[PDB]
């Protein structure tokens, strides 16, 4: 997270040392612009596949939440999990996350 | 479980079998059948197609 | 009730052919037939389906 | 008019300002749509016949 | 489901890991697997998508 050097990959490299990604139909990269405000998503299926919410682009000071995907997922979602993160600082660069 | 009850299981429109899993992208030979023991937290008893 | 039955006695052995001892008192049937006999125990190798 | 989304017949006006603006309709809490959306990129609020 | 994320953010609050130890709260995005069929890892443990 070196300033003008962010590691775009960094996350997923992570993830990549758990498990090898083995067939994958698509990946998709959204860009977020960097800050601190509040914000919501969310994420609901129908036939259509998966679709995914976010109140950043089109409200992203008042939180209401608008369609900005939709996953060729057919498959019928029927669990999840959160993934925890855990990062990598030392001591004297410890943050609290929200 | 046995329990007191069987059911069969009708998809949702646009979702696939719950069997896809268990049943080959193309079956072997007419008749065959597809068996798979449930965990306790997928509910117990068995899968059958 | 048929739980009721085999707590009458002790039971050394419970093995079903294309079903289960759990499903077996779960489910319903159109016929039921039980057949009784003495037997030992001894002879268990030699009553199998 | 005849929008993808919907067909209809309607006097569309430059009108303002009132919607969404990302998804592109806007309705009055019926059935109907009052009205702007499509056009690119104004505010063509349409009425009845 | 939906997700409230970030809300804490520029308040003050503990490092977690170091209960004594407090610094400004900074947003941090979820992750999430979804998928059609669970279990266990081979030493059992559960999460296995």
């Amino acid at each position: 997270c070196s300033d003008g050097n962010y590691n775009r990959n960094a996350s997923l490299n992570s993830f990549k040392e758990y498990f090898n990604l083995r067939n994958c139909t698509f990946m998709y990269t959204y860009n977020i612009t960097e800050d601190e405000i509040l914000e919501w998503f969310g994420i609901t299926q129908t036939a259509q596949g998966v679709h995914l919410f976010s109140s950043r682009y089109v409200d992203l000071y008042g939180g209401n939440m608008f369609q900005f995907a939709t996953l060729p997922v057919y498959d019928t979602i029927k669990y999840y999990s959160i993934i925890p993160h855990s990062i990598r600082s030392i001591q004297s660069d410890r943050k609290a996350w929200a | 479980s046995d329990d007191r009850t069987e059911v069969p299981q009708l998809v949702n429109a646009n979702q696939y079998s719950p069997c896809v899993s268990i049943v080959p992208s193309t079956v072997w030979e007419d008749g065959d059948y597809y068996r798979k023991q449930l965990s306790p937290l997928e509910g117990g008893g068995w899968l059958v197609a | 009730n048929l739980t009721k039955l085999l707590s009458l006695f002790s039971v050394n052995d419970f093995t079903c052919s294309q079903i289960s001892p759990a499903a077996i008192a779960s489910n319903c049937y159109s016929s039921l037939i039980l057949d009784y006999f003495s037997y030992p125990l001894s002879m268990k190798s030699d009553l199998s389906v | 008019y005849s929008l993808y989304g919907v067909s209809g017949r309607g006097v569309f006006q430059n009108c303002t300002a009132v919607g969404v603006r990302q998804q592109r309709f806007v309705y009055d809490a019926y059935q109907n749509l009052v009205g702007y959306y499509s056009d690119d990129g104004n505010y063509y609020c349409l009425r009845a016949c | 489901f939906v997700v409230r994320i970030g809300a804490a953010a520029n308040s003050t609050g503990t490092v977690i890991i170091s209960p004594s130890t407090s610094a400004t709260i900074r947003k941090i995005y979820p992750a999430f697997m979804l998928g059609s069929s669970v279990g266990n890892f081979s030493d059992g443990k559960m999460g296995r998508f």
